[PDB]
């Protein structure tokens, strides 16, 4: 049904801003779902970044990223996106977008492997 | 615990002023009074009147410079015409009920004098600075 | 070392039981009931920490609304017509003209001897009636005659459910719970103080809650006791469901003088075809909505149990149907078409709900009274937001087989606590003491 | 601007006493309440009760000699049974909400003592003169 | 005996403050108002409102440290922008009606400053002891 | 140099919108309405200077009287008979016996089937009626039956217009304007403070103001806008005009029990001749009076224009006639005989005004209600002081030819502002500040 698909830079340099867009098809961006960013650092377990609701904003961010991280949507393209400023080496991960519903993530994208490197 | 001092001499009863002064502001009815509201009117009138009386006493103490404390000296000489009596004849031998009767007709004389004593005192302080 | 020192203006409080003000069309009862203005209300003060304890099931603001809304309603309609004289034997036939099949026997055409303004003359008049208001003798009589003289709601009194706000009196404050997804009880970690609540529309309904607020994130299912089948479950949706209701049939209205300044409003002949009232609920939207509800509902049920939705069996219209008022008329719609499903616990365009209407409405249980809504001319078109549901469990023996759940009625308190759960009122207690290193 | 101090430590919150104390006394309805007067009754009851509460607080401050100002020392020794705590443990670490709970059951003990401290102080002044 | 000072210069009228302040709290109807109770509502509303106004004035004097006496100095510098006038130009030549108009738009400025002056004064006393 | 110093008890004020007390026979409604005594009122305090601004056309004391007088009236007569059952078909003939010609067709003699105290018996009764209260069918019916069930004013309720005084509540004071010939607006140079106003008689009338106060020096003509023909002109006379009104015909009264404790008062046979009611106005006095009015009126009109007085054309009794109540009866007198003149702008014993009476009186416009004044036995003799007039302009194109002026009606506010123009209520504001050379 719902298909999510990430896109954006594979390589971002240190200190720059990483911007990943997750297109939504097979459903609306405006629905009552938690659009969520999750990343898995290479060799590591999966880590939650934050989310936003299709009908309300009302976001949730990992607190350690709140000063660098913005999550927003664009309803004209039926998409949501992840904006992370001042990236560092520790931010290398494969970033995935997912659709949160009630108790689990019903839908997942493919992910973008992002390397932070000059 | 309330009016037991009303028979004590005025002097002895001066220690119970707190006892009497402290009582001045002392479901189901909640629904009953909102129906047949004449009862509600009577209760509101009673509450309001208690408040008005309270405030007038406070206003009198305010105007005389006696707001705060239960006993204040006002510097108005006692006129021994209002009561040509010794303190040993009244404080030690009379009760407040008797005393109130003894000088009931000077109440308004004294109160006017008390207001002026305060007016002069405030004027003097403002004139000094 | 330390002596008692008295501090006045201390920022503390206790639970309160008080009366709120109400704050805000010419004819609207709430508009005229509370004139106290409100709008410039950036008066919300965030309180750090505090972690106040709330309990929506004990919220006395809900209780206040119940009492005041009923009073306002009755007061507003008390000085109207008092159609006692309409309670006479009626001579009736069925309306059988430009009709559909679903309306056969639905409308009656009754004639009767009505009084005139002179106490010596009668007039022959007639009115069309809905069968739900008329009872056959052994000839017909109005159904209310069994218990009550009824009135005629004034045509100049509006019950459009404009939102109202409640405000605390001096000495009191309202604590708002901002904890997203607060279920309704316990130590809400994020609160703020307001003097006035947001506006709430005093909408009356059974089964489906209309035009209320939506959940900020996800569907919320709450109840006083989730394991008690004697309790109602309130469901708040995070998205609205669009429902389009209508009353077809272009109606007209007569005006009959029954006495010296007393006018009765009769239903006159219908223009065009006579068709059944109904509501249209988006099929896909409803499906998605219940899917979200069951996914949340499962939190309190056994693994992979099977959950169903079912027909609202019960003994009366305010029990089994979706009652609401729109366009001035009272609707009783059949929701069995909505509450019919099995979720399997492993699954991968308009539902039409037939609906009937009535004029003799008791409003809040009661034995007597009743307001005889007057006829509305022309046709009615209403579009509402379904914002929530009221449901119950069966509570039978468990052998898997989870409740088949039914929507239902109840009194109005449950249609308000669904909004009021966010607020608590407390009494301010400014006087207190603490030890301090000082003496006079 | 009103209750934001309710979580601050008691010490910090001592600077907002004015902020909370100042809010205590905080057409169309004009005609509506004169009809269907039960509504008028409810409004009058609310107004009256706010006044009564206000006056009782003032009466307590009056009787304790703390009428005027928001903070007063009353010369009643703190009994470290009511609260056997250090000032650094309560003024610096507790909020007023917590504190009110901590000593809620001594409210009446302290108030009776405060009334007597004032009774003795007034007596002493009158005895001096 | 009441408002005759409303035309006197502000200075001269300072001696009548008592005259005006003292008037603020100033059978058959007893049965009439318990019937046709809308009249009872009007009377109760009037009584309550008079009380509320009285108390708000007292609350303002309380918060500014001017509760008691009719005249108080508050140590807030006069800002000669509110009124860039000499005392001989206003106290000796203007009436209170004229003056009230002259600075009507600074009422709220001054009152906020007065509240803070008192807050600082109470803080200082508590800090001293 | 100077610091803020707070002064309390400052002699200043602001415009107020408040409620006045009322202050003062057994049966008189005003006597029982306000028991608050008044008489020892040398409480008038002259204020030097001040020069207060007044505007009588915006005077909210007038508005208060309107609201309270109507309420008192309705409250006083609410608990009376409620003669709904009198609204039946009447069988009528004219009274044709000891009559004059001007009374032909004026009185009807009607019989009807009235109820008795038992709900199974009727009685044949009759009453005489004035034609103004009875309307022919296509047989007759009472005219009010078109809009209202009516009541019967209680015979034990007195509306004698005894004067009442109004008094301000604590915190308020009334400023009286003593400026002789004050027109009604602007900077009145001489004022005084009272707690209570003088007594005003709540007299109800159209066209001619009765028993009010007289001008202290000269006739005063005042209006909100003298050049606006949409405004009324109030004229206060400095001398009274004597008017003697009477109702001839020695009438009797029947008492009919219509129900269990419900008595109706019918008009019985008339003793002696049946003659027309009328009023006598001194001819010379009236002439002198209008001469003074026009001499003053000319202040606002072109040189040597020609001013006339004319018949009060309009659509109803409360518009075209002089209505008043005296002796308990309601009179509607024809004043066309008074307002008929040309002043030429260069000029060098009883006018009888025929008059009719009515019983079914609506009092204040309104659609329904009405009080059915009961009959008064014997005859009525009234002598009143005409103290003023209410007039309007035509406002047509000007080609010389000044307005021909007409007396007229309006609501009661205009019959009170004519007295209330002298008073304003203000709120006392005792708290204020000024710079002073002092510090704590
Ligand atoms: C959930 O929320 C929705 C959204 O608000 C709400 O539905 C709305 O309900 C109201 C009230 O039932 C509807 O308002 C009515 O609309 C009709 C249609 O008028 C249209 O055209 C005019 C032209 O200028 C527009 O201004 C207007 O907005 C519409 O586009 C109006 O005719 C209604 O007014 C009449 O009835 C009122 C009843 O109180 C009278 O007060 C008013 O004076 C009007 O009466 C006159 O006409 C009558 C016609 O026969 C006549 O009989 C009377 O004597 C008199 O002459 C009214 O404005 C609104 O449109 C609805 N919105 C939608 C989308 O349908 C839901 O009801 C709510 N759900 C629940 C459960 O509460
Ligand atoms: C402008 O100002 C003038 C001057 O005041 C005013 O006219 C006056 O109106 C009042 C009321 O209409 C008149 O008073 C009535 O006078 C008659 C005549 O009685 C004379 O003899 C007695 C003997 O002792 C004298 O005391 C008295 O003064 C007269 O000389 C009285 O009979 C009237 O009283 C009866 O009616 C009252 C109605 O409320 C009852 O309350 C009262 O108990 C009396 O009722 C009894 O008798 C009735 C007779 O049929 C009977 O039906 C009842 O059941 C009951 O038994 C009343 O005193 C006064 O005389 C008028 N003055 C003049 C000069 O005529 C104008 O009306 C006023 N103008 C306007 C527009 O307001
Ligand atoms: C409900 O029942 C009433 C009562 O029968 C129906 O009203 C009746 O309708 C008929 C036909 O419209 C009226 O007949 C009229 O007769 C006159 C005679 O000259 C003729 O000129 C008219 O053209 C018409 O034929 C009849 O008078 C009327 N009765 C009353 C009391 O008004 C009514 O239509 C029925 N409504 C429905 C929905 O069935
Ligand atoms: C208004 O109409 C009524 C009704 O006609 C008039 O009353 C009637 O007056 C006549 C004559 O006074 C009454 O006749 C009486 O008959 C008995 C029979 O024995 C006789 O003994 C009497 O002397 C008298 O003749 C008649 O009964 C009476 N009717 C009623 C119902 O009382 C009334 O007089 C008319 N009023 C006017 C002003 O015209
Ligand atoms: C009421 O009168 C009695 C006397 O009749 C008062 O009794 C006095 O009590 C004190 C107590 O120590 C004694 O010392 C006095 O000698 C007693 N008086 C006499 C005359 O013996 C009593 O105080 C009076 N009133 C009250 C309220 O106690
Ligand atoms: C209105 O009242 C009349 C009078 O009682 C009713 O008509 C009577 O109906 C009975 C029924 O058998 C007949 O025997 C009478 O002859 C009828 N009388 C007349 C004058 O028609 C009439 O039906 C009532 N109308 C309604 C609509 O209830
Ligand atoms: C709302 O959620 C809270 C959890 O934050 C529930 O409170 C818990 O209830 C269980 C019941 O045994 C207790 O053991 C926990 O200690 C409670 N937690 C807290 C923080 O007190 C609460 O019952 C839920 N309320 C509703 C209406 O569902
Ligand atoms: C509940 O769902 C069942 C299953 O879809 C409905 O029954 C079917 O209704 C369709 C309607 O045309 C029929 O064609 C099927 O044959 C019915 N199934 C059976 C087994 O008879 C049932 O009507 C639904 N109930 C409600 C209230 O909508
Ligand atoms: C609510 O709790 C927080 C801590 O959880 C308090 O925050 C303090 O804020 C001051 C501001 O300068 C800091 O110096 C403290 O260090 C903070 N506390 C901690 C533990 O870091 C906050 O003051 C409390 N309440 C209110 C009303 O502010
Ligand atoms: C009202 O204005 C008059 C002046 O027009 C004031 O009169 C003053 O009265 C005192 C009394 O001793 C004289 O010394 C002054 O010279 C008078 N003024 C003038 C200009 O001559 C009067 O005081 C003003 N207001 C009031 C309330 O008295
Ligand atoms: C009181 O009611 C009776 C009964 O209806 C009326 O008298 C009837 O009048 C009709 C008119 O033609 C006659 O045909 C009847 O025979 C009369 N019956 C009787 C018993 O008289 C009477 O006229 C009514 N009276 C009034 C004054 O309205
Ligand atoms: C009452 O008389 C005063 C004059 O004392 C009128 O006021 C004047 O109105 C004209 C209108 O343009 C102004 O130009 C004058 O300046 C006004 N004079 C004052 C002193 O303000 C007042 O309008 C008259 N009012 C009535 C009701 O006729
Ligand atoms: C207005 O005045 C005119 C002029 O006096 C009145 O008309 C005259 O009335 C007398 C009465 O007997 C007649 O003799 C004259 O012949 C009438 N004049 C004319 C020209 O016909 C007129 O009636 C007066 N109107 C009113 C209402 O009194
Ligand atoms: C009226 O309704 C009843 C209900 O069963 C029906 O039997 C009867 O035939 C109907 N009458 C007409 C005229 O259709
Ligand atoms: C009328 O009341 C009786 C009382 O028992 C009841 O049995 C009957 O069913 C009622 N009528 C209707 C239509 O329900
Ligand atoms: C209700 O009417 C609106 C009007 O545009 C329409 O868009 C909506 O889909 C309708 N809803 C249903 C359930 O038909
Ligand atoms: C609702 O869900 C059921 C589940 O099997 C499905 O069969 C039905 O087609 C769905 N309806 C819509 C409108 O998608
Ligand atoms: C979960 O499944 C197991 C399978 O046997 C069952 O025994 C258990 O009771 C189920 N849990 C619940 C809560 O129903
Ligand atoms: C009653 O009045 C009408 C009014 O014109 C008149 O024609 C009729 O002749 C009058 N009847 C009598 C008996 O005079
Ligand atoms: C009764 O009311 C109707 C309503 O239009 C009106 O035309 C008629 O003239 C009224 N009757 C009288 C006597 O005015
Ligand atoms: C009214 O009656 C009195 C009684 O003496 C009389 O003097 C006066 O002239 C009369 N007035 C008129 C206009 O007749
Ligand atoms: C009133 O004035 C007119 C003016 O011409 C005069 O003719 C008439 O006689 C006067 N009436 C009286 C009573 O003097
Ligand atoms: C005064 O008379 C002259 C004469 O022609 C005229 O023009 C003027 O308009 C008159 N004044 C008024 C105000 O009518
Ligand atoms: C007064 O009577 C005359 C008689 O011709 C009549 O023309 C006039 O219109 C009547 N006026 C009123 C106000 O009744």
């Amino acid at each position: 049904q719902v298909q999510l698909q990430e896109s954006g830079p594979a390589v971002v340099q240190p200190s720059e801003t990483l911007s990943l867009t997750c297109a939504v098809s097979g459903g609306s961006i405006s629905g009552g779902y938690g659009w969520t960013w999750i990343r898995q650092a290479p060799g590591k377990a999966l880590e939650w970044i934050g989310n936003i609701y299709g009908h309300s904003g009302s976001t949730n961010y990992k607190s350690s990223l709140k000063r660098r991280l913005t999550i927003s949507t664009d309803t004209s393209k039926n998409q949501f996106s992840l904006k992370l400023t001042s990236v560092t080496a520790a931010d290398t991960a494969v970033y995935y977008c997912a659709r949160w519903s009630t108790a689990d993530f019903d839908y997942w994208g493919q992910g973008v492997l992002v390397t932070v490197s000059s | 615990g309330f009016l037991g001092a009303a028979g004590s001499t005025m002097g002895a009863a001066s220690m119970t002023l707190t006892v009497q002064a402290r009582n001045l502001l002392s479901p189901e009815c909640q629904q009953h009074l909102l129906k047949l509201t004449v009862w509600g009117i009577k209760q509101l009138q009673a509450r309001v009147l208690a408040v008005e009386r309270y405030l007038r006493d406070q206003q009198l103490l305010g105007i005389w410079g006696c707001s705060g404390k239960l006993i204040c000296c006002t510097n108005v000489p006692w006129n021994s015409s209002w009561s040509n009596r010794n303190l040993s004849e009244i404080w030690d031998n009379m009760t407040w009920l008797q005393w109130d009767k003894e000088i009931s007709n000077y109440t308004q004389i004294i109160y006017g004098l008390l207001e002026e004593s305060q007016n002069q005192q405030e004027k003097n302080e403002q004139d000094l600075l | 070392n330390l002596w008692v020192t008295v501090y006045y203006g201390v920022p503390v409080w206790k639970d309160a039981e008080t009366t709120l003000f109400c704050a805000s069309k010419k004819h609207n009862v709430w508009a005229t009931h509370c004139c106290v203005p409100t709008d410039p209300n950036p008066q919300e003060i965030h309180l750090e920490n505090v972690t106040e304890e709330f309990n929506m099931w004990k919220n006395n603001m809900v209780e206040q609304m119940h009492t005041d809304i009923i009073s306002l309603w009755d007061q507003s309609l008390k000085p109207c017509v008092k159609l006692t004289p309409l309670c006479v034997t009626l001579q009736c036939t069925n309306v059988t003209n430009n009709i559909t099949d679903d309306m056969r026997g639905e409308l009656k055409n009754c004639s009767f001897n009505m009084t005139t303004e002179l106490r010596d003359k009668k007039q022959k008049v007639y009115s069309l009636f809905y069968r739900l208001d008329v009872v056959q003798i052994n000839e017909y009589r109005l159904i209310n005659c069994n218990t009550s003289a009824i009135t005629q709601a004034c045509p100049k009194v509006s019950f459009e459910p404009i939102p109202i706000h409640y405000c605390a009196p001096a000495g009191f404050a309202i604590l708002k719970c901002k904890d997203k997804k607060f279920n309704g009880t316990g130590p809400c970690p994020s609160v703020s103080t307001v003097q006035c609540t947001h506006g709430i529309k005093p909408v009356v309904s059974t089964q489906l809650l209309l035009n209320g607020s939506l959940a900020e994130e996800e569907v919320m299912i709450r109840s006083e006791n989730i394991t008690n089948n004697a309790k109602n479950i309130l469901v708040q949706f995070n998205t609205p469901v669009q429902i389009n209701c209508t009353r077809p049939n272009n109606n007209t209205r007569k005006s009959i003088r029954i006495g010296p300044g007393q006018w009765f409003y009769a239903t006159g002949d219908i223009i065009g075809d006579i068709r059944q009232a109904h509501c249209n609920v988006s099929k896909a939207t409803w499906n998605e909505t219940l899917g979200k509800v069951v996914k949340q509902l499962r939190k309190h049920f056994g693994n992979n149990t099977i959950i169903r939705f079912a027909n609202s069996s019960g003994g009366d219209l305010e029990v089994t149907t979706h009652s609401f008022n729109c366009g001035g008329e009272f609707f009783y719609c059949n929701t069995s078409g909505l509450f019919n499903s099995t979720w399997i616990s492993n699954t991968s365009d308009s539902i039409t709900l037939p609906c009937r209407i009535k004029q003799i409405i008791n409003m809040w249980q009661r034995i007597g009274q009743a307001m005889y809504a007057p006829p509305i001319q022309g046709v009615i078109r209403c579009v509402s937001n379904i914002t929530g549901l009221i449901l119950t469990r069966d509570g039978g023996s468990t052998n898997s087989t989870t409740e088949t759940f039914r929507p239902g009625g109840g009194d109005m308190r449950d249609n308000w606590r669904s909004e009021l759960y966010k607020y608590k009122v407390v009494k301010i207690e400014p006087l207190g003491v603490a030890p301090t290193r000082c003496k006079r």
